[PDB]
């Protein structure tokens, strides 16, 4: 067996929801901001937010809905987890003491159901009757608003429509009403129903079904003033309602997908609109009032306001303050004016919050020489694109340098006191023939800068025709230096042409030091790519000269130096290339037993291979034969998103259902076959995806600190921008942790009342297994902030074991002690 | 002459990697040096010396080359290690099993989650799978090992069964005990549940209604640890068994023993409701409790869902792809 | 595909156990009792007649790719039979068909088997499958003489009597290089032929063409009588040889 331990080292930043409301008290303004697994209440107040209290809960939040029902002076809390763990939550305080309690729970999972495309829906009743999950295809799930469901028991509505876009409960209908956007063979369209409680079924709705745009990706539930809905499109807004029917199409819009609303007047009158391109726009209701007395919707306007970072979620606080909740850059304060600034803006930027945003790559290196140790990260996408350099000082100090381009890959070449960074940056087919992009970037804006002019792929004869408007990418290779982080020289690939691996090294006899990239050509015709390119280049005087290429048929996935030699994994075959003393690469040995070799990673002779779907094979070179063989591999399937080796016999994998594994050898040699068995030994769902993980330790390491009872670093970036530690126990530490666990579990009280051990289960949706193997670093860590009393509890009846004294009883004081040294390594 | 099995050495395949290890014997995927064709050898070892062949592997080799069919693997030939020379006696060297490569396993493909079926996928799936089966139940072998794993796949969109170690025949007129409680937790049929050991060819028949849900919801249907708790489930959503469904499943022996929570009712229909009005009512049929009620493998491919697909048409899935990646 | 299970008559001058110096009647008798070894231990054992049949078809081919001389025949005959029973799943253990054989055999006899008895039988299967070339589906004349007199239609216990009489021309045919000569199906078609004419009953009369005199020719394609008549006087020769009488 096999004993680890994960430790959050930074939470999740990227703002995954955020809702408004009176939530801690039925005065306040509130903000809740949701990221993965945290959630954040904050105050509103005229200069921005005042932070009173942020709890943990043992779960992704999936839904995060705020709702006042009819007895209830505040609002009430609904959260659902990925997981299913649905809850409703209060806020009370005690002066000082600040909690949050579970006023109802459960766990609404279907034995049989198909999980829907657009993800878990959930909304709530105007009149707070019932609140509408959307979870599976062709259902529809209902949980009433009784007092006495404390429970959070529910039925399901058969849904004749398979496929739903979006759905929310409309105002000023005479029962429940629902309207939904639905996909069939024959396009999009917007159709409502009512939803009785008494009979447990839907009937006909107030009106009639439309067909709407092919792309209406949104429904907004139009306040009572108006009535109705609005269907958000990629070309098109349109305002629907019985007999009504409007349709604005400004051109502005069709340039870039909008994918966040909120309201800005409570009448309805107002909307803000956010799209991929990170522009905000103002949606405008006119309204026209008849001599009836009645108010109409006479026409929709959009006119845009400014730039915000892609958001999310946005949310309308006061006064002109808007809050930019983002996930793929740094989320925002805004301050919405009524006059445009000199360059046309209303918008202008208050404060700016940290979101280390997606980790595609990230390396740990020493640049201060202090052996303290850095962390370099490629986050952020887009415009949001930016290299984060993090250091340790109690909070992590974290410096940004603004991309405005994707970064895909970086590595450090410390004889060139440099970085190198893969970037895709977005250009658009223009009437040259060409494309143009669309905001100057690193690439762009390099200090000197060079065009790949290989022929390798120029015989061509194939066409790939281009339509004005359409977005391809353009990949580069930036050469940044270390100290001013200034990009020095850019590189463009070849045209169609992705950089997917990117490594530093010397190989062979060779003294010169290279950037070595592997490439691919890619044509949307190909679902694999059959061509690809392996680069050698030399950063030498300011300029990045091309020393040698090489052409593999199909994609360079990821590359690794083993031992002199370049170890490469082009599509189904991993490759082991030697530098010949004419600096030109050579093909040595192959292995082709994989379906797709997407990660690589080596130690010693051993090579560890992560497949899309086998799980990771344990290869070896041996010298004596040339060649490669199979010493181990994981025959349970997997999805893999990044693969580590932690020692010469335990490997770790990461899976792309927020879980992660450890596989070891068997070591019984009594058959060949048990050693070719590598035996999940750990299983643990972190909840983030993991992209990278790197060996290293940012906490300072001296030759001074007492050693710590975890042995081995890895670091670990995940797409919400955690950034996680594992690291080795020995037998006896785990136990004494695991044991311990069990207890804390007992003792802390979980909002939405959340076993523990449910939610580190190993979840696909296939399987569900008790995790083992691992100990939830955050779970020990929060001994410290539980009270005195619980602490006592905790420590009851508890021996330690394989020590100086075979058993030995453990005091709260001692184990204060012990997690304290814990919370040393991060 | 094509016929000689048995000679040939494993010498003229280069192994590539081991695809998968059998539960007889592991597999490995090879070449064949000769003509390049891509095949895979199960390794049948004959050290053990307590039972000498494994009884399993001699089951593969006597009905495989007895069936023939698009949807049935095929054993091309059994090649052997070097054996020593003139010593029969000490040598120990085992006998590999030819067969046609595939590019995937169903098991595998719905674990990593990365593909996507249509209906129209599923359509031309369950018409190869029933057609392979309808051949090998007419030819009155029961394959006694229906899963998820055993389910082969080309790319191309082909289907091959393949598990054959626990299969043996059936004679109507003459049911003799067979091994009881064959196939795995998750897809074995009731009457096996209650040990009927005198089973029908309708027992494969339950499992492969089993995979058509799994194919709608890409979660198994019926998982469970205990064959009581397989009961409970199978009984909550297609019914418990009771004599008015079921009138001899007061002879089965463990029905007094085996009992259900509640006698809970039927609900296929409404816990599928999403699932297709042609599919749901094959479901309906295939997942009977009574296996003289359940429908027969010539019934579902004579069913509104299956019986106008045509396998010209062989409609590829959503395989992995780089996009996906 | 598939490989060839007949030879011709004039073939079997020509076994490895002819060409190393064993003579035609030597090697006659040294098939019936290896074959009658065969059905005697399986008998004890309880074995189904297919299991008794297989094991014996094994073991005659065995010795056409084989000498006597090299192989000796009962331990041969056991590991037939050993294999028989796995292949038509009547499994028995190898340590008790030793024991039966112990029984049934002399000392002399049982001096084949070598010092461990267990293990000369269960090394040699490798070399049977090898030589069977796992080609390990069999087919019987008994399946046939049963599928056949479900078709006749006539007294009961004129039929019954013809089956019977048949029945036991198969089983003594099984010491016979028939097996190796004729399919099953002719087989079983000329121990009818044979009993017919012993207990003088005109098959074609309970045929479905009881006007066609040549009755087997709508079980049996492409038979003449001479391939009969050559089957008869090979089946009839064992009993004049014998002691034993036709059973009638
Ligand atoms: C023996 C048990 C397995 C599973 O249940 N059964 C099986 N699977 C087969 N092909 C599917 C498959 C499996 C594994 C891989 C793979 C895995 C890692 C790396 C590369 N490749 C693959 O790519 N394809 C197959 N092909 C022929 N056979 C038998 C010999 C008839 C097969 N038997």
């Amino acid at each position: 067996m096999s004993y680890n331990y994960v430790v959050t080292a930074q939470k999740p930043t990227a703002v995954n929801g955020c809702v408004t409301g009176h939530f801690t008290s039925a005065e306040d303004l509130n903000l809740l901001i949701a990221k993965n697994t945290r959630l954040e209440i904050y105050v509103v107040t005229a200069e921005g937010l005042r932070p009173v209290k942020e709890v943990g809960m043992y779960g992704k939040i999936a839904v995060m809905e705020l709702f006042r029902p009819k007895g209830e002076s505040k609002d009430l809390l609904f959260i659902l987890t990925a997981k299913y763990n649905a809850c409703i939550l209060e806020y009370k305080q005690s002066g000082e003491s600040i909690d949050i309690i579970t006023r109802a729970h459960g766990n609404v999972q279907d034995r049989i159901g198909r999980p829907s495309e657009t993800g878990i829906i959930g909304i709530i009743d105007p009149e707070c009757r019932m609140i509408g999950l959307r979870l599976y295809d062709g259902l529809f799930k209902v949980i009433p608003l009784d007092r006495d469901n404390k429970e959070l028991k529910a039925f399901n509505i058969r849904l004749e429509e398979l496929h739903v876009i979006d759905v929310k409960f409309l105002y000023g209908c005479q029962a429940p009403t629902i309207c939904f956007v639905y996909q069939d063979p024959q396009g999009r369209h917007v159709k409502t129903y009512e939803v009785s409680l008494r009979e447990k079924e839907f009937n006909k709705g107030p009106w009639k079904q439309e067909n709407v745009e092919a792309e209406a990706s949104m429904v907004i539930a139009v306040p009572e003033p108006f009535g109705g809905a609005i269907i958000i499109g990629q070309e098109s807004i349109t305002y629907h309602n019985g007999d009504k029917y409007l349709a604005i199409a400004p051109p502005i819009i069709k340039q870039s997908t909008i994918v966040c609303h909120n309201r800005v007047d409570p009448n309805g009158s107002r909307y803000l609109l956010g799209d991929m391109e990170g522009r905000l726009f103002m949606l405008l209701l006119e309204k026209e009032e008849q001599m009836d007395g009645t108010v109409t919707l006479k026409d929709l306007r959009v006119e845009l306001l400014g730039e915000t970072s892609i958001a999310e979620c946005l949310t309308y606080l006061d006064n002109g303050v808007v809050f930019v909740g983002s996930r793929l850059g740094d989320s925002q304060l805004v301050k919405l004016n009524v006059d445009s600034n000199e360059q046309g803006s209303y918008v202008v930027a208050m404060e700016t919050f940290t979101n280390l945003g997606p980790i595609v790559d990230m390396c740990v290196v020493d640049l201060e020489r202090q052996g303290q140790g850095q962390l370099v990260t490629c986050s952020g996408a887009f415009k949001e694109g930016s290299l984060r350099i993090i250091r340790n000082g109690q909070k992590l100090h974290i410096r940004t340098v603004p991309l405005y381009e994707s970064p895909r890959k970086i590595c450090y070449q410390e004889v060139s006191q440099c970085f190198g960074v893969l970037s895709s940056r977005i250009e658009v087919q223009d009437t040259s023939g060409g494309t143009t992009a669309l905001r100057p970037s690193a690439s762009t804006q390099a200090l000197s800068s060079s065009v790949s002019s290989s022929k390798l792929f120029s015989s061509s004869t194939a066409p790939h025709e281009t339509s004005f408007g359409e977005e391809v990418e353009v990949h580069n290779l930036l050469i940044i230096d270390q100290h001013t982080f200034e990009v020095l020289h850019a590189h463009q690939f070849l045209q169609n042409e992705y950089a997917l691996s990117l490594v530093s090294c010397k190989l062979g006899k060779d003294p010169n030091t290279y950037f070595i990239v592997g490439t691919a050509m890619v044509y949307p015709e190909e679902a694999e790519p059959k061509q690809g390119r392996i680069v050698v280049f030399q950063y030498s005087d300011g300029k990045l000269q091309t020393v040698a290429e090489k052409e593999v048929k199909g994609a360079v996935y990821s590359m690794v130096e083993f031992n002199g030699k370049l170890l490469a994994s082009i599509n189904s075959t991993v490759r082991l290339y030697e530098w010949t003393t004419e600096k030109e690469l050579r093909t040595e040995c192959n292995h082709y037993n994989n379906i797709m070799a997407l990660y690589l990673k080596t130690k010693g002779d051993f090579i560890l291979v992560g497949d899309l779907m086998r799980s990771v094979l344990l290869l070896a070179y041996k010298p004596m034969e040339g060649n490669f063989e199979e010493i181990a591999r994981d025959f349970n399937p997997n999805w893999m998103s990044a693969v580590e080796i932690l020692d010469d016999d335990n490997f770790l994998g990461a899976e792309n259902a927020f879980n992660l594994f450890v596989c070891q050898k068997d070591s019984a040699a009594t058959t060949d076959e048990e050693r070719q068995h590598l035996q999940e030994v750990g299983l643990f769902h972190l909840g983030e995806f993991v992209n990278v993980f790197c060996h290293g330790s940012l906490v300072m390491q001296n030759l001074g600190e007492t050693s710590t009872p975890t042995q081995g670093s890895v670091l670990f970036g995940t797409v919400n921008g955690m950034i996680g530690l594992v690291t080795s126990l020995s037998e006896s530490w785990y136990n004494l942790l695991l044991d311990m666990q069990n207890r804390l579990n007992k003792v802390i009280k979980s909002v939405g009342k959340i076993e523990h051990s449910f939610w580190r289960s190993f979840h696909t949706e296939r399987k569900t297994e008790p995790a083992t193997g691992f100990i939830d670093g955050d779970l020990i860590e929060s001994f410290l902030d539980i009270s005195r009393p619980k602490m006592q509890e905790v420590v009851a009846n508890l021996q330690y074991d394989d020590g100086s004294g075979m058993k030995r009883e453990a005091t709260a004081d001692d184990l204060i002690k012990v997690v304290e040294e814990l919370t040393r390594i991060h | 002459t094509e016929s000689d099995w048995g000679k040939r050495c494993v010498d003229k395949f280069d192994i590539i990697g081991i695809i998968g290890e059998g539960t007889y014997g592991q597999v490995y995927k090879a070449k064949d040096k000769d003509t390049g064709e891509l095949v895979a050898l199960k390794k049948v070892r004959l050290d053990n010396e307590k039972e000498g062949f494994p009884i399993t592997a001699i089951r593969e080799i006597k009905i495989l080359r007895q069936l023939i069919h698009r949807s049935v693997v095929n054993m091309k030939e059994i090649v052997t290690d070097k054996q020593d020379a003139l010593d029969f006696k000490k040598d120990k060297g085992a006998f590999y099993l030819v067969f046609e490569y595939m590019d995937h396993d169903l098991m595998g493909l719905l674990e990593s989650g990365l593909v996507h079926f249509s209906e129209d996928h599923i359509k031309s799936f369950m018409k190869q799978l029933m057609e392979g089966l309808e051949y090998c139940h007419k030819k009155n072998f029961l394959h006694r090992d229906i899963k998820c794993s055993n389910i082969l796949l080309n790319n191309s969109g082909q289907i091959k069964l393949a598990d054959f170690g626990l299969a043996r025949l059936y004679n109507s007129e003459e049911s003799r005990p067979y091994t009881n409680k064959v196939i795995t937790l998750w897809y074995r049929p009731p009457e096996l549940l209650l040990g009927e050991e005198r089973y029908t060819p309708a027992i494969d028949v339950w499992s492969c209604g089993c995979i058509l849900g799994e194919l709608f919801t890409k979660k198994p249907i019926f998982q469970a640890n205990l064959e009581l708790a397989q009961l409970e489930l199978i009984s909550r959503l297609c019914g418990s068994p009771c004599p008015a469904v079921w009138p001899d499943v007061i002879r089965l022996p463990y029905f007094n023993t085996m009992k259900p929570k509640k006698q809970y009712r039927r609900r296929l229909r409404e816990e599928f409701s999403f699932i297709p009005s042609a599919a749901l009512d094959l479901l309906d049929h295939m997942l009977t409790l009574d296996p003289s009620k359940r429908c027969t493998a010539e019934q579902t491919l004579q069913s509104d869902f299956l019986k106008d697909v045509e396998l010209s048409k062989m409609a590829p899935p959503d395989l992995p792809h780089w996009q996906d990646c | 595909t598939k490989p060839c299970w007949y030879w011709d008559k004039k073939d079997l001058a020509h076994t490895p156990s002819q060409l190393e110096g064993l003579d035609p009647a030597t090697e006659a008798r040294y098939r019936r009792e290896g074959a009658r070894f065969i059905f005697d231990v399986g008998t004890r054992l309880g074995l189904h007649y297919d299991t008794l049949a297989t094991g014996i078809i094994y073991f005659h081919r065995f010795y056409m790719f084989h000498s006597f001389k090299q192989f000796p025949r009962y331990v041969t005959g056991a590991c037939c039979l050993f294999l028989a029973g796995k292949v038509e799943e009547t499994p028995k253990k190898c340590k008790d068909i030793i024991k039966t054989a112990r029984s049934l055999l002399n000392d002399v006899q049982f001096g084949q088997f070598g010092d461990d008895p267990k293990e000369e039988v269960m090394v040699l299967e490798r070399i049977l499958l090898q030589t069977i070339k796992f080609d390990l589906q069999v087919e019987h004349p008994y399946q046939f003489l049963l599928k056949y007199a479900k078709q006749l239609k006539g007294d009961k216990n004129k039929i019954q009597k013809l089956v019977q009489m048949a029945w036991t021309f198969v089983n003594d045919s099984l010491c016979t290089t028939l097996s190796l000569q004729w399919e099953p199906e002719i087989i079983a078609v000329a121990v009818m032929y044979l009993a017919g004419r012993l207990c003088k009953f005109e098959i074609q009369e309970w045929t479905s063409k009881p006007m066609y005199r040549r009755w087997w020719e709508q079980f049996v394609q492409d038979v003449p009588v001479d391939v009969l008549e050559d089957i008869c006087h090979q089946i009839l020769d064992l009993y004049s040889q014998g002691k034993q009488q036709m059973p009638h």
